[PDB]
Order: structure tokens, then sequence, then C-alpha cells
């Protein structure tokens, strides 16, 4: 091992530590894939917890970051983003994948919740749904379930 | 029956019932544990393709169980000839140190797995649930160091106890002195028992309160955590209650009449085999049931 | 009187081209190659494992020096590796974490990446400053971007989910030629070793051959039952192989204009994500949804080995230009190099 | 553009202390390891110290170890050389040198203009047999450099570097690792050698090729230079 | 008439695709076999090279 190779190894280690910091930052965030018809009242709920390609949304409830990927705008085939979105924890559906959970919302395991007047209940419901799917991935990660 | 070691008055028995029952059960335990732990290690090393962090703790538990199982046949040979250890001085220290240290390591890694499950079920959004592999390996090394440091006391003793012509190689002689070897036994039971019971109760309470018990795999998971708690209790409670009875008898009667200790000594050295039966049940209850 | 006549003309043209293909279909590749010796069992072991990615790996490419490779992942990171020493050379953050493809310029002065942002982005690896900065972002594709491949330092072809391909001039940033003959989303590309032709597979279960300068489709190849997920040129450029979701590989050739071989086993049901060739073309390495890659004798259509060191769907694999190693990526976030 | 500007020094009494500062601009200062190189009046180059990227690794010459301390301020893109117990041999022109290390990189690319310090009053040996070669323009000239030990490594690359210092300017890299041509230099410069003996070839000589040529090894620390070879018209 | 224009484009594309000489399958198979045979000794994956000239080693 030469001096130049040693310095290259040191550079690789610095890159490794930067990757570690970025991964630790991103380990506290959750990715949610949002589906809809585009004109089925989805925008109401989208703006309810709000306060070409795919739109990204950010909102935090309790020390946990959520990313919303609205894909109702795209007219492309439904199955052609599934291989890209195969790893999302849950899918949110607004109405007026062998182990991927579905969260369901009524504008007017599958988790269902009729929209309330206050967005707080909706955010609490989605937080609970993500808690359960994270519980079960953690269990698999362990070996029990 | 009386034999003082250095300053502790000790009663030692050579009952013939130690050879009628213990060698067969320990032989069965050795064979089944060897097969189970060999298969477990073979699968863990070769056909895994996945490590994460909890599998590190499971591998350490398997290592401790295998190290106890490979030590069992020398206990066999001791038992078959009624406390007539003949190997030497260093190999008896190595047996006692390995047995005690591996039992402690198995108990600590059981507690670690229980705490891991508790953090994965009651605090799912916690840092410890997404720990790195290097951190898991370092923690495993630290825990192994803790067990070894707690068990060094058996590695710095002269242990060819010459009981006339017996050459006794026991670690739990009935002696009227509270040493670290017995407080360590009682702590090994109670403190991990408390942590394990707390973790299991909180896991079950959180799973049921979230109404996630209705699944078929989650029901099996709850059943098997109940099973591991029951196995821990069943294997480690008889020896501990007999030890408590021995302490009560020492504090009431004392060494002045050692004949009252014969039944309690035989019972203690019979129920001590369930501790190793725990090590031989471990592959079936912790590895072969993963789904 | 017009649509019906045109449809009948197209149907009779298809019938006559199929008849012409059948006329030259007197022999079979398997019948010819029955006499040659079998390749025999091949054991190839994981020589290197590259760790550092924190999400599923979707694409990788080799450098023409056969030592440097770049891999893309869903963590929004491009990592250039040194395969000999396993240590990292660069780590390029990406604005979008939905990248599906990555390319290495043959000179080595640039890399490319793209995905659900509909942009193949060119990154300058040789700057006066010691950082890697985005050279230019090429925009104009209607849908997502599934594959871009460098022709030279200034030219690059991109395949896209809008059923089109395009050839870009990097300095100007605009497309020079477009390729519009497919019906479904274009999922793969493979440039000929002479950089004169390329084949593209799409969701319409057909592969097409294009001339880069001509700009129009030259040959159309059918035979697969489902969408073609991978495509690769034979080392001599006179044939190519396709992998699809119906769990079979098929070897097509340009001169004879039809399929020659079918690579399928009754034990395989999972689809095919990646495909490549050995330096001599005798081995065909195809990756599957069933967590492992396996080697196919390209002339006898029988398995000669298995690459079974991954914990998830093997999404990418590639062979060096000198053929010493094959690097495979998977969704377990590790890259393995096999010899 | 890339530039390194030095400051400090100029008149120091013997036995005192001084602080050299190197302010960088126009490049990512944090990713580069940084070197201090000094040359005495009418004498060749001499590597002083090295601080790696992220301050992880630090080296010193055996003649300055203990008395010198190298440090960097990455927020402000500043390099320091704390100099104490200064001797009469410490008077020279100090250079701040930029270098980065990955596979296929060229270290020792950019050199600062330099700052002059005036003080009142086991390793590889690189040898250049000649000192002054007068060559008319347009004639191919060969400059040789010899090593004490083989600069070839198991990786197959020999760590030999060539620099040219024009009269009144800081050295500029033209050949790194004995074969590769530095960015921006003309193609008339070629490098060859084998392990111990090396040769730099200039095809046609312009008016800008006049200067002192230095051969440098980067096989191991301390980095060593050879006595420069001067070209005259 | 956009559909008619698309049909005409398809007709032209198929017509030009039908005007290319096609080599017999036997000849192409023999060519592929000869190419595989002639470069068989140059393939490092087909014939495992010894550990001396292996750029990747343990
Ligand atoms: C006879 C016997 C049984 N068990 C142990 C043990 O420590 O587990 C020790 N000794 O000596």
């Amino acid at each position: 091992l030469s001096a130049e190779d040693k310095a290259a190894v040191e550079r690789s280690k610095m890159i490794d530590r930067n990757l570690r910091e970025d991964g630790e930052k991103a380990a506290r965030e959750v990715k949610l894939l949002l589906l809809g018809a585009g004109e089925s009242g989805k925008s109401t709920i989208v703006k309810q917890m709000k306060i070409t390609g795919i739109v990204e949304t950010h909102f935090t409830f309790k020390d946990l970051h959520f990313k919303m990927f609205d894909v109702g705008g795209q007219r492309s085939e439904r199955k052609k983003w599934i291989h890209c979105f195969e790893g999302v924890t849950a899918i949110i559906f607004c109405v007026a994948f062998t182990d991927t959970s579905i969260i369901l919302f009524l504008n007017k395991e599958i988790y269902t919740h009729f929209t309330c007047a206050t967005d707080t209940k909706n955010v609490q419901f989605v937080f609970d749904a993500v808690t359960d799917v994270i519980i079960k991935n953690n269990l698999k990660d362990c070996g029990l379930f | 029956h009386f034999l003082e070691i250095d300053k502790k008055n000790c009663c030692v028995f050579r009952d013939d019932f130690i050879v009628k029952v213990l060698p067969p059960v320990l032989g069965l335990e050795f064979i089944f544990g060897l097969l189970g732990n060999g298969l477990a290690l073979w699968i863990f090393c070769f056909h895994l393709k996945s490590w994460k962090s909890s599998r590190i703790f499971l591998f350490n538990l398997a290592v401790a169980d295998f190290l106890l199982i490979i030590c069992l046949p020398f206990l066999m040979d001791n038992y078959v000839r009624r406390w007539d250890w003949k190997f030497g001085d260093i190999p008896c220290r190595l047996m006692l140190f390995m047995l005690a240290m591996n039992r402690q390591g198995s108990i600590i890694f059981l507690t670690v797995v229980a705490v891991d499950r508790y953090f994965r079920v009651v605090h799912p959004h916690h840092a410890l649930n997404k720990i790195s592999n290097r951190t898991a390996a370092i923690i495993s090394c630290l825990l192994w160091g803790i067990t070894i440091g707690l068990t060094v006391h058996l590695l710095k003793k002269k242990m060819p106890i010459q009981n006339g012509g017996a050459n006794l190689c026991s670690s739990f002689s009935i002696c009227h002195t509270f040493q670290w070897h017995e407080a360590m036994f009682l702590l090994e039971f109670f403190l991990p028992l408390g942590i394990i019971l707390f973790c299991s109760a909180r896991i079950i309470w959180s799973l049921r309160q979230r109404q996630m018990d209705r699944h078929a795999k989650i029901k099996r998971a709850i059943t098997f955590i109940m099973v591991v708690a029951i196995v821990f209790v069943i294997c480690f409670l008889p020896s501990v209650v007999v030890r408590i009875r021995i302490f009560w008898l020492l504090h009431t009667s004392g060494t002045q009449n050692c004949e009252v200790y014969r039944s309690v000594d035989l019972a203690f050295f019979i129920t001590l085999s369930f501790t190793y039966m725990n090590s031989m049940l471990d592959p079936v209850v912790y590895y072969f049931s993963s789904p | 009187s017009e649509l019906d006549q045109l449809r009948q003309e197209a149907e009779q043209l298809k019938n006559q081209i199929r008849d012409a293909r059948k006329a030259c279909a007197d022999a079979t590749l398997s019948q010819i190659t029955n006499n040659i010796d079998p390749v025999g069992r091949i054991q190839m072991r994981t020589r290197r494992t590259l760790r550092g990615h924190l999400a599923k790996i979707y694409a990788m490419h080799w450098g023409t020096d056969s030592r440097l490779l770049v891999s893309a992942s869903q963590d929004g990171k491009l990592i250039i590796w040194d395969s000999y020493t396993t240590n990292k050379v660069h780590a390029i953050p990406l604005r979008s974490s939905w990248v599906m493809t990555c390319a290495y310029a043959p000179s080595g002065n640039y890399v490319a990446c793209g995905g659900l942002d509909n942009i193949c982005s060119i990154y300058n690896l040789k700057t006066r400053e010691g950082n890697v900065r985005v050279s230019r972002e090429l925009a104009g594709h209607t849908g997502y971007l599934s594959c871009c491949r460098f022709l030279d330092d200034n030219q690059i072809v991109t395949s896209s989910g809008d059923t089109t391909c395009a050839l870009w001039d990097i300095e100007t940033g605009q497309q020079t030629t477009t390729f519009t003959g497919h019906t479904g989303d274009v999922m793969s590309l493979s440039l000929a070793p002479d950089t004169r032709l390329f084949v593209s597979g799409a969701c319409d279960a057909s592969a097409k051959l294009w001339d880069v300068r001509e700009g129009m489709c030259r040959q159309t190849f059918t035979g697969h039952e489902s969408d073609i997920n991978a495509i690769c040129f034979f080392p001599n450029g006179n044939a190519f192989a396709t992998g699809s979701d119906d769990a079979t590989c098929r070897l097509f050739d340009l001169r004879a204009d039809q399929e020659l071989m079918t690579y399928s086993h009754d034990n395989i049901i999972c689809g095919i994500t990646s495909v490549s060739f050995s330096k001599s073309g005798r081995l065909l390495l195809a990756g599957y949804d069933d967590f492992n890659c396996n080697v196919w004798d390209a002339l006898k259509a029988d398995r000669a080995g298995v690459l079974a060191g991954h914990d998830n769907r093997v999404s990418c694999l590639g062979v060096t230009d000198d053929g010493m190693a094959v690097a495979t990526g998977s969704w377990d976030s590790f890259l393995k190099i096999w010899n | 553009d890339v530039q390194l500007v030095e400051s400090g020094g100029g008149l120091v009494q013997p036995g005192g202390s001084r602080k050299l500062s190197c302010s960088a601009s126009g490049f990512a200062f944090s990713s580069f390891g940084m070197h201090w190189v000094r040359q005495a009046p009418e004498k060749g180059l001499e590597w002083v110290a090295y601080i790696s990227s992220g301050s992880g690794t630090i080296y010193y010459a055996d003649t300055v170890k203990g008395r010198f301390t190298i440090s960097r301020d990455d927020p402000k893109n500043t390099l320091f050389l704390q100099m104490t117990s200064l001797r009469s041999e410490d008077t020279a022109m100090y250079y701040c040198v930029r270098s980065i290390y990955y596979y296929g990189s060229s270290p020792f690319d950019f050199w600062g203009q330099g700052t002059t310090l005036t003080v009142s009053s086991s390793d590889i040996v690189m040898t250049q047999a000649t000192s002054s070669v007068p060559v008319t323009p347009g004639e191919s000239v060969s400059i040789s450099c010899r090593s004490s030990k083989s600069l070839l490594h198991s990786n197959g690359n020999t760590y030999l570097y060539w620099f040219l210092q024009r009269p009144g300017q800081s050295p500029q890299l033209l050949i790194y690792r004995m074969s590769n041509l530095a960015s921006g230099v003309p193609d008339r410069f070629s490098g060859s050698g084998s392990g111990t003996a090396f040769t730099l070839t200039i095809s046609r000589l312009e008016a800008e090729d006049v200067g002192v040529y230095y051969c440098m090894q980067h096989l191991e620390y301390p980095l060593t230079f050879g006595a420069g070879t001067k070209l005259e018209l | 008439t956009a559909s008619i224009a698309q049909a005409r484009k398809l007709v032209e594309q198929l017509k030009m695709e039908a005007n290319i000489d096609r080599i017999k399958v036997s000849k192409a198979a023999a060519d592929l076999m000869a190419y595989c045979e002639a470069h068989a000794k140059e393939d490092p994956l087909l014939t495992p090279v010894p550990a001396s000239e292996n750029p990747f080693r343990e």
C-alpha cells in the first residue's frame, strides 16, 4: 500500500462518513405513495395536511418526516412505477405489493378513515397506520413474525 | 459428608442417584443440542446472505449454546463415575469457567433479544431500532467482555478439590459463605427475569392495544414470545428456588448437621440440568421457528 | 375504403416478411450446435462486495478502463467505485432520488443518470475544482427516462417511457434525432460496439433496431409474450439477446432477421431484469426476480451455473470490456463482483 | 479561477516565531490535501509538511518536525504553518501546494505564488546528474533523473513527478506518475523511465520552456525532490 | 386524417423493412458459432484464469 493509495482510502472513508450522516438524517423520514383520480377531491385532503413528473410534499407530526408523492397527475401506466415504488411503506388512497399496506380515506391490511372536520384526526390516523407497518417491518427485521 | 475448603464449612455428597438418571438425560441433551446448534451455526454462516443486527445477537446466543454443548460430555464423564474427575487442574477450571460464562452469556443475550423486541414493538420510531452492524458487533463484544469479567473469579482458583479420593470438580458446593458465585446466580435469574417479563408484557400489551393481534403471523409471534418466557422460567426457576431453600437452611440450621442437606443437594444437581436443556431447546425455539 | 385498405396492406406486408423469415429458417441454431462440446459447469464466486448505498440499487455501468464503475440508488446518490480496491472515488448527490439509469462515458470524463424527473443529467468528473458539478440537464422527453448510453463525450442516446428514443447533442442540450416507432414504454437500450446501431426493447413485446445517423427504424423483432426488460448486443454486433417478464431469454440476430434460440427452464417462472454477454459471447448472464443470476450456454441454451449471492431482486448486471469480471447490483443495496 | 495566495513572513530574528497563511479561492478547498513546499535562494525545492483532507493525517519533514505545525481552516479556506524556533536555515520562499488523491487524479497541480521568509543571522534520494544544459530552440532535449530505490509499486504505477519553474514564477506540474501529461501543458512533454532511471523529453523548445526542471517522488513520505536541471537558450 | 397518416407511415416503414436481404439461419448460426469458437480462449469467464493474472483477488 502506497501513500497515494492510503490517501485514496482516507478519501473513501470521508465519503463513507458523509454517507453515514446523510443516511442517519434520512432514517427518520417515511415515504408515502399517494394515488388518486386527479379530480376526485384529493386536493382537499392534500391541502388538509399540506398546512413534469411527480409532486413531493413534506409535513411533520411527531419527530417523524413524511414524504407524499402525488402521482395522480401522470397519465402513464399504473404498473410502470410500481417497480420504482416497490419499497414505500404505505399507499394513501382518497375516494370522494404482497406486503405493502394501503391507507384509505373517504373524502365525503387496509386502513379506512372518514374525513373529519379537523385535519388533526386525519394526521393522527395516518401516523398510526405508519406506526403499525413500521412495527411489522421491525418484527420481520428481528425474526419473530 | 463435611469438607471445609479454605474457610467455608461445606457439606459434600456422593449419592449414587447422580449416576442412574443424569448421564442419560445429559447424553440426550448433548446429542440433540449438538445437532441443533451445528445446524444453526451452519445455516448462520453459510446459507444466510443477511446479517442486520438482531441476527448478530442470535448468532452470539448460538455460539454460547454450542460452547456449553461441547462442554457437556466432560460433565457426562464426571457424572458416570460419581464425582471422580480425572482430567487435571486446568481442564476443570476451563469447564467451570466455560459453563458459567456460557450460561451467563446465553442469559444476557436472551435479555438483549428481549429488549430488542421491546424497542421494536413499543418504541418502533427509535434510534436503537435502526442500529448499525458495527454498533451491534461492538455491543456483542462488550457483552462478552462483561460476562467474561464477571466469570474470571472461577479462572483464578485452584480447583482439584481432593475429597479423599474423589477429585471433586463442582462449582456449587454447599458452603456457609455468601460469595460472588451465588449472588451472580440469583442476579442472573431475577434481573433478566424482571427485564424479560417487563418486555414481554409490554410487547403483548402494545400489540393487543393496537389490535394487531388478529393476524396469523402476529398471533404466532406472541405465542412464541410467551413460549420463550415460559422456557426461561421453567429452566431457571427450580435451581434458583433450591438455592434459596439452601440459603434458608444455612441461616436456620447451619453446617453443624450436614445430613439435612442431602435431599436438597441432590435436587439442586438434578434441576441444574434444565439449565443446559434450555441451551438444547434454543435452536428449536429461537432459530427453526423464524417465519 | 382507405383505413381498411391500409390495414390489409400492412397485414399482407407482415405476412410476406414472416414468409421471407420462414424461407431462410431452414436450419436451427440448436441443431447446428448439437455437435459442439458442452461448456460444462461454471462456478463463479463473489470476489468483491461494494457497500455504502442505503437504498435499492437500480443501475450500474462499467468504465472502459474496466476498473471504475458507477451505480445509482434510491437514496439519491451516484457512487463511482474502484472495483480493484473497493474504495469510493466520488459520491454525487442527486436532486431527484428516483433515478432508474446511469451511464459511464467511454472517455471517463462524464457520467449520466436519470429517472422519474424525465431528465438524463450529465455530470463533469474532470473539473479544475475538485468537485463534481452537473454539466448539463437534457430535457424534452415526455415521460420518465429508463436508459441513456454515451456514444462519445458529446453524444448520448436516451430511451424513455414516452415510447420514444432520442439522440442528444450535449453542448447545445437539444435532441438531434428522435426514434418513434415503439408502442409501449421503452425499457432498455444497448449500443452496438461500433456505435453505429442500437436495439431498444419496449412494453409492446417487440425489439427494434435503429441506425443512429439514419434516424429511422430498420428492423423490428417480435416473439416475446410480455414486455422486454433487458437487451444486450452480441460481442460482434450481429445479434442481440432480450429478457422479458415471461421468464425467458431469446437470442435474435440482425442478418437473418428472426429469433435463433430460447433460454428457458421449467424451474424458472420469475421475470428477467438484466442480461449481458461474456467477452466471447458464449455465456449469457441473465438476472431474475428470484434473487439470483444464472449463466446460460448461448449456443446450446442450457444452464452452466448460478450467481446466487444476493438477498433481493437483482436489478442490474454488467460485464467488463475485457471480460474479467461481472458486477451485479440488487435491491439489498450491495454490489457484488464475480469472477 | 483557482488561486492560492500566501501571506506572512519577510523579516524574523533567529529563534523567533512566525505564522504563514495560505488563503484559497476558486476551488473546493476542503477536498484537497495541502502541502507546504519551500525553496532557498538559489536552491531546489524541499517539501515541508502535509495536512490531509479533513485534518486526519499530518506529516512533517525531519528537519522541521516539532518546530512546525500545519493546520487548516476549512470554513475560511485557509492554510496555516505555525513556525517556531526559527533557524538561519529556515529562510526560503514558501509555497502552498494543492493536491487531491483518488484513482486517476493528478496531485500537486496548483502552486501558490509564494511568500518570502528572511531569517537574519532512510528516505528516497532523487538525483539529477546535470545542472545546466544550453539548448537552441527547436532541438529535442532529454532531462534525466535517477532514484535511490525503485519507484515502481505493486499497483504497476511508478510515482515520479516532473515540475517546471519558470524564472520568477512558481513551479507547475507537467508530468505526474512518470507517464501522464498534466492538464493544460503542451503535448511536446513526454515522460519515460523504469523503476530507478527516468527521462523527460521536450520535442521543440519555445521561449516559455526556459526554467528549472524538478523530479519528485511520491512513493512514501518524506516526499523528496531532486536538484533541478536548468535549460538555457 | 391523422389515423390515415399514421397508417401510411406504418405501411412505408413495413415496406422499407421488407426490402432488406436476409441471410439463411444456418449461415448466421455458423457465423455465431465461429465467433464464439475463435474468441473462446480470450474469454476470462469461460476459461477461469489463474490467480496470478486475476485483477480481483481475496
Ligand atoms: C457439577 C456441576 C454442574 N454444573 C455446573 C455449572 O456451573 O453449570 C458446575 N458443576 O460443577
